[PDB]
RNA sequence: GUUGCC
């Protein structure tokens, strides 16, 4: 429907994508080494 | 490990009767039931304390750190 | 000493276990690996070659593990107990000899190191093989250790005896809604795992395969195998005068549909629709690729020219697919024991040795030609100096292959995980029960309770009273006491031998009478087509009884079909039985008297012809006999001993033939968690968490099982006085009351031992780790945290610790990741502290502290903690027949009953168990229990027999006690008699695990997780409980609407959110940050798990727009 | 780090009551409760190849691995000083590893590196001198010959009384 | 004092700090701390 | 994160 700014049907495919705040993807340190083993979700957003 | 110092059930001492019970076996070859009756374990609950006691200490001491 | 064969057959059962022990399957496979099986592998990957510079060749002449060929000393080796506390691998190096072209000429070189194999204890390549407790006393290892387990880099492990469905044979399958198939999985020993299937779509027989692009019907693939006359097709599969002609004749006209009619045209119908794996040469002939497509299929048989023996092997496979469509009674199950193949340790690590060894000599080949691609570097170069760089790939492959139980194979591309486990040193028999167990395959039949159930073809093969419950209730099984696993022998001599016994060849007989006659199946293939088998099969046994052929052969001969079977494949289960020829056995007690004199062991009995092994198939033809007083003149194979159906970990149950059948399985899960003793060297070892017990007792009523494995010589549990009665209400169901006095005299004082370890690490910039300590204050070094540091930093041995009070002081540098500046400027004070604190709810001691060095030189610190405790209430006592109990209350000594002589009963059970649980064995344990120590002799309560009851009552009544054990008592509370009598005496009670002080837990306001801010799971993670989803369903039926909100927002996960009104999505401290006005802000509170949904759901392109009303003015 | 009323600087983590809080000894105001525990491409390629080469020769020489990673730091900064270009890759790692052998003061003498590559000793020591001048190693321990005795005796197949002979 | 003892040599050696980890009078590489002389208190129950 | 057990 109309009467909202986002109601046009072109927004249902990607043109801009948001990046989630980093509390959702915490940089966990496994404490076996002084390098941080980063979770799965950053490197998916990094490679794109 | 070594023989317990008292009976579990009644409460008398069995610490002088362990090596004496062995001494009734190498010499004076005898039935083990009638041996302790000569030694004087009259009650029932004292008989089980020395019949079933595995003497584990005569195998631990051969593993000594002082050769 | 007048002996007979009536009851003294038992005295040969220990002769079977003396020379052939309890770890039979684990050691005798690894001993077959190291001696014979390694030469058969270098002979299959020899002569690595380089195409550049073609006159260079490295070939392997032999391979040895252990001793050299120069010095010819026994071995130079670290002892295993010296190895198991330094986190190293007990290994001996592998030596080969090689010859090659150095240059001007070829030279041979001896004793090259390539790797370091681990050796399991009590295998003959270790030091501990054939020791007489004098060398073993120097090596401080227990004589009673079972052996058969790796100790790879510290913690000790063992691989399990895994099994799968029988490869290289056939089954049948029956399905209602899908049509019926029959599987035939086969495995050539190189790079192939191929399985074939025969499907009946809508009334027509078909054939598919995982290398053909689509389905190819059945009349083609038999005309391609030579049988073309199209009357012989019906003549093989159907026979004559039956209904099989009416079902099968539909298939014959599809030959007329495709117009083939001959053996030439039959092949290229396949290769027209074969799926082409590209060999990158691909000179495909359109006649040659079909002959190989009729060669890489059903890899039991391969052919030279004639195709003929492969042809009717398909015809016998398609006979059973029309026998099943006639009636569904002909179906077989895929969990029958005859369709199971146990396969053991050393012939299973041999597969992993392939994929490493071929990975050795190809990267080593890739290092050769990288050097030989030089013009000047061609004349005097030697290749042996770059073998040490590729050497340890075998070692580091093998060590993680035992550590992490997952095997990355390549020639099968298969990923079996969970192949090893860490062995339980909690009890003695727990270290032996896990040595004999079987892990299944889990092919995702979780709905089918077929293999969850237990089949009757199991009597004496493997144990029936032992199986865990819960996560696996029928998929973990255990070997029986008398049990041997077969092994392959050979197959071409017996095929030559059966021809001699009067059988013909398949290439002479027409199929007009093979259905009239019988047929021998050697590993499932028809080779002889014999008639009159009962003359034939009895002449075959009589050669085996004299021992011309190997004894692991079975002559299963069924009659539902017209066939007989031969098996020689090895890896199947069997037990031995004594031969009974006629109405008299071949026992011959004059032989049995000569055994107790000692000159002939068990091995001589199978040489003369008095005993032979029987597998699960040969049980079906035989008519085995229980006892010698039940011989029929048509009756063979007397039972060697009837109580051999229970494994070595269920055998400690006394009189298991009286109690109920489920109340033996509930003890097999808990006998393996019994506190007791471990080994003779148990105060020496430094392992993770051991429970030790102060004053053990051997049990009162023994079994013939437990004197085979020396359970009495280091037992678990005491035998206290039990007077079964209700008392004081604290024993309602299976609780139990024991005095304050007898535990004070030393009844069941357990002892807990714990390891902790650190490693002093050397960093990049050459900075160590230091053990400095003992800071001072106000004339005194010892602070409240420093009463047990010692002068060396290692906390000194002998005194107690509490919460706080560190005991290994550890300091690490701060520049752990900086670049090394090549100078000496500022390294004087850089150590930040990081000690190790002792937590815990109870003060403990430290038992002994050692330090040593690891494989590569780093200092080790290993201190062992120690604490003991008195058995207060809450702890879990047991009864060895499956009657658990929490200690209800501890009362003083004067309150219990007391007999005429003054005996106070130790532990009181209420009588509310024996009717429901039907545990009559405990009631028979006590009658034999009271009589033994009064007579002064231990008594034998075995399985399927033992000390009888009627002669056991007489010795009780000769002393003055009751004839049924039921003595009278007085009351300790009030002084007079009891209106009823009390069943009375000693019962063997072992203490169990799961004591209460390491399960008491409480968390007020503790840690929160980093992602969702809830409390954190795990006791060592400082806990916090999960209020689940049906517990959310449990509250809602009460109609409660306030404590449900506080326990899901306020007490757990409260969070403060300021949110906007218009265009309603969240904002931070004082904004909206999408309409940057910061005016319409309304404060609320929501759970953190509701905020975090409202952000990651906004990360994809859907928006939770919030809308807000006020509460008031409804 | 600084309290809110008395401005103390020392905070003591009490761990007896499963709270693991933060509080000073002076007044007793908590700081924070509810703790939050956490449960060029060719430039990268040319050292990844150089990693395996240091991984290679450390295996054959029985080097304990805490020298290999330390020796990687020497090669990494000597990469920046334009020393590796032109010279042999199989040579320059041998001189690089040998420096970290003598900072650690091990038994490994230089010619054992020269043996398996089958080259002259004096070639490997030539680039060792031409390196050690360029990146200015000043401090460096002396090759004490006392190290070499107690390593020789193990391979010298002598009697059981191997401690009195050293 | 009465410092570290060997595993089977049972020879009292006091290692000076950051020097060695082995023992003398034997080629063995495991050292155990000898038990302290300070008075320790116990109950009798 | 993955397994073992009650
Ligand atoms: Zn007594
Ligand atoms: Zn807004
Ligand atoms: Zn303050
Ligand atoms: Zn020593």
């Amino acid at each position: 429907d109309a009467t909202v700014p986002s109601g046009r049907p072109e927004t249902y495919i990607w043109r801009y994508l948001p990046a989630p705040p980093v509390c959702i993807r915490p940089s966990v340190m496994m404490q076996d080494s002084p390098a941080s083993n980063e979770d799965d979700l950053t490197v998916k957003l990094t490679e794109i | 490990m070594i023989v317990p110092v008292r009976c579990f059930s009644c409460g008398k001492v069995v610490g002088d009767k362990w090596e004496s019970y062995l001494n009734l076996l190498q010499e004076d070859e005898l039935d083990e039931g009638t041996a302790l009756s000569r030694l004087g374990l009259k009650r029932y609950c004292c008989r089980r304390m020395i019949l079933t006691h595995v003497d584990l200490i005569e195998k631990f001491l051969r593993y000594n750190p002082l050769e | 000493d007048e002996i007979n064969t009536a009851q003294d057959k038992w005295h040969l059962l220990p002769a079977f276990l003396k020379v052939k022990g309890l770890v039979k399957q684990h050691l005798d496979s690894f001993n077959y690996f190291v001696d014979t099986d390694l030469k058969k592998i270098i002979k299959a990957n020899q002569l690595i070659l380089s195409d550049v510079d073609p006159e260079f060749y490295l070939k392997y002449v032999d391979i040895r593990v252990g001793k050299k060929s120069s010095s010819s000393t026994k071995d130079y080796l670290t002892p295993p107990h010296e190895c198991r506390l330094r986190d190293m691998t007990y290994s001996a190096p592998i030596y080969v000899d090689i010859e090659y072209t150095r240059g001007r000429n070829i030279i041979m070189h001896k004793d090259v190191e390539i790797g370091r194999m681990p050796i399991m204890l009590r295998s003959n390549k270790c030091i501990l093989y054939d020791a007489d407790e004098s060398k073993m006393a120097k090596l401080n290892e227990c004589p009673l250790d079972p052996g058969g387990y790796f100790i790879v880099n510290g913690t000790e492990k063992v691989i399990l005896v895994q099994e799968q469905l029988s490869k290289n044979r056939i089954i049948v399958e029956a399905d209602e809604k899908k049509g019926i198939v029959q599987a035939s999985v086969t495995s050539s020993t190189h790079e192939r795992k191929s399985k074939t299937y025969v499907i009946t779509k809508n009334g027509k027989i078909y054939l598919k395969h995982n290398s053909i692009a689509e389905e190819i019907p059945i009349a083609i693939v038999l005309k391609a195998c030579g049988i073309l006359s199209d009357l012989e097709i019906m003549q093989l599969v159907c026979g004559n005068d039956s209904s099989y002609q009416d079902i099968f004749a539909v298939n014959l006209e599809e030959s007329s549909k495709l117009d083939i009619y001959t053996q030439q045209q039959a092949l290229e119908y396949i290769g027209a629709k074969v799926k082409t794996m590209r060999r990158q040469k691909l000179t495909i002939l359109q006649e040659g690729i079909e002959a190989i497509a009729t060669t890489v299929i059903a890899h039991l048989t391969v052919e030279a020219l004639d195709f003929r023996e492969k042809a009717l092997y398909i015809a016998m496979m398609t006979r059973r697919v029309v026998m099943a469509m006639y009636n569904p009674k002909m179906i077989d199950d895929r969990d029958y024991v005859g369709n199971k193949r146990l396969e053991l340790a050393g012939q299973l690590i041999s597969l992993l040795f392939e994929d490493l060894f071929k990975k050795f000599n190809n990267d080593f080949k890739l290092s050769i030609d990288k050097v030989l691609k030089k013009p000047n570097r061609a004349m005097e170069y030697d290749a042996l100096l770059s073998i040490n760089v590729h050497s340890n790939n075998i070692t580091s492959g093998l060590n993680r292959a035992i550590s992490t139980g997952n095997w990355s194979l390549k020639r099968f591309k298969m990923e079996r995980a969970g192949v090893t486990h860490v062995l339980s040193r909690l009890s003695y028999i727990s270290a032996l029960g896990m040595m004999t167990r079987i892990s299944s395959q889990f092919e995702k039949s979780r709905k089918v309770s077929g293999p969850r159930a237990l089949q009757p073809s199991q009597f004496g093969m493997l144990c029936t009273a032992d199986t865990p419950e819960g996560e696996a209730c029928g998929l973990v099984k255990n070997l029986a006491l008398m049990t041997h696993i077969t092994t392959d022998d050979e197959e071409e001599p017996i095929k030559k031998l059966c021809y001699v016994l009067g059988v013909e060849d398949i290439t002479l007989i027409d199929s007009a009478s093979l259905h009239l006659n019988y047929g021998v199946y050697l590993n499932g293939t028809l080779i002889g087509s014999i008639r009159f088998p009962t003359k034939f099969v009895t002449q075959f046994r009589h050669l085996r009884r004299t021992g011309k052929v190997s004894e692991f052969i079975s002559i299963y001969s069924n009659s539902h079909q017209m066939a007989v079977h031969i098996a020689t494949d090895g890896g199947r289960i069997c037990r031995p039985l004594i031969i009974v020829s006629d109405g008299q056995s071949r026992v011959k007690d004059i032989h049995l008297r000569k055994l107790l004199d000692g000159e002939l062991d068990f091995d001589d009995f199978l040489k003369l012809g008095l005993v032979e092994y029987l597998d699960v198939n040969e049980e079906n033809d035989s008519y085995i006999a229980l006892y010698e007083k039940d011989i029929v003149p048509s009756m063979t194979h007397l039972e060697i001993e009837p109580f051999t159906i229970l494994g070595a970990v269920a055998g400690l149950i006394p009189y298991p033939h009286h109690n109920q059948s489920p109340r033996n399985t509930y003890q097999c899960a808990m006998g393996k968690q019994a506190i007791g003793a471990i080994a003779y060297n148990q105060f020496k070892r430094i392992d993770t968490l051991l429970y030790l017990m102060t004053y053990p007792q051997q049990p009162m009523v023994k079994t013939k099982t437990i004197e085979l494995i020396d359970y009495d010589k280091l037992p678990a549990g005491q035998n206290a006085t039990v007077a079964v009665m209700s008392y004081s209400g604290y024993d309602i169901e299976d609780a139990l009351v024991l005095n304050k006095s007898s535990i004070d005299r030393g009844f069941g004082r357990c002892e807990t031992r714990r390891k902790t370890t650190t490693v002093l690490k050397r960093y990049a910039n050459h900075t160590q780790d230091i053990i400095g300590g003992m800071r001072v204050d106000e004339n005194g070094d010892p602070i409240w945290q420093h009463q047990s540091l010692g002068p060396d930093g290692l906390g000194e041995v002998g005194m107690k610790v509490q919460s706080g009070q560190i005991y290994i002081n550890k300091s690490v540098p701060t520049n752990s990741a900086d670049a090394p500046n090549p100078n000496n400027v500022n390294v004087q004070t850089q150590y930040r502290e990081a000690p190790v604190i002792y937590r815990g709810p109870e003060p403990s001691h430290i038992d002994q502290v050692m330090m040593s060095v690891s494989d590569n030189d780093q200092a080790l610190i290993k201190v062992l903690l120690r604490q003991n405790r008195r058995p207060e209430l809450g702890d879990k006592f047991s009864s060895r027949h499956g009657q658990k109990g929490v200690c209800g209350i501890i009362v003083k000594q004067e309150d219990m009953p007391f007999n005429d002589q003054g005996i106070v009963p130790d532990i009181i059970m209420n009588p509310h168990g024996f009717p429901s649980r039907m545990t009559v064995g405990k009631m028979i344990e006590l009658i034999s229990g009271k009589a033994g120590v009064l007579n002064g002799t231990l008594e034998y309560g075995t399985c399927f027999g033992g000390s009888k009851l009627e002669d056991m009552s007489k010795i009780l009544v000769d002393q003055g006690f009751n004839y049924s054990g039921k003595d009278m008592l007085y009351s300790g509370i009030t002084g007079e008699c009891l209106q009823a009598y009390i069943f009375f005496g000693p019962i063997y009670y072992q203490k169990l695990k799961h004591m209460v002080l390491d399960k008491m837990h409480a968390r007020a306001r503790g840690p929160r997780a980093v992602l969702t801010r809830q409390p954190t799971e795990g006791r060592s993670r400082d806990g916090g409980l999960r209020l689940g989803e049906m517990e959310r369903d449990c509250v809602i039926a009460y109609g409660a609407s306030q404590l449900l909100l506080e326990r899901l927002m306020i007490s757990s996960d409260a969070f403060e959110v300021d949110v906007c009104d218009k265009c309603g999505l969240m904002g931070y401290s004082g904004w909206c940050t999408t309409c940057k006005s910061a005016e319409n802000i309304i404060k609320m509170t929501i759970p953190y798990a509701a905020k975090l949904l409202f952000q990651e759901l906004l990360s994809m392109n859907i928006a939770p727009r919030l809308r807000l009303e006020d509460i008031f003015q409804q | 780090p600084v309290c809110k009323n008395c401005h103390g600087t020392e905070f003591e983590r009490d761990l007896s009551n499963a709270n693991n809080d933060l509080v000073c000894k002076a007044c007793g105001v908590v700081s924070e409760d509810n703790p939050i525990v956490s449960e060029l491409e060719s430039r990268e390629a040319t050292l990844n190849n150089a990693r395996r080469k240091l991984r290679a020769v450390s295996y054959a020489l029985h080097i304990p691995e805490y020298i290999t990673d330390a020796a990687f730091q020497w090669y990494k900064l000597a990469l920046a000083n334009n020393f590796v270009q032109g010279r042999r890759s199989q040579n320059v790692i041998a001189s690089c590893l040998y420096v970290a052998c003598r900072k650690e003061k091990t038994h490994h003498m230089l010619i054992d590196f020269s043996s398996r590559l089958q080259v002259s000793v004096y070639s490997i020591g030539a680039t060792f001198l031409k390196m050690v001048k360029k990146l200015h190693i000043t401090e460096l321990p002396l090759a004490d010959p006392s190290l070499f005795i107690q390593h020789f005796a193990e391979k010298l197949d002598l009697a059981d009384k191997k401690i009195k002979v050293v | 004092t009465l410092k570290y003892i060997c595993a089977e040599c049972s020879s009292k050696l006091s290692l000076s700090r950051t020097d060695a980890v082995r023992c003398k009078d034997c080629g063995h590489r495991i050292l155990l701390k000898a038990r302290t002389k300070r008075l320790v208190q116990f109950e009798a129950r």
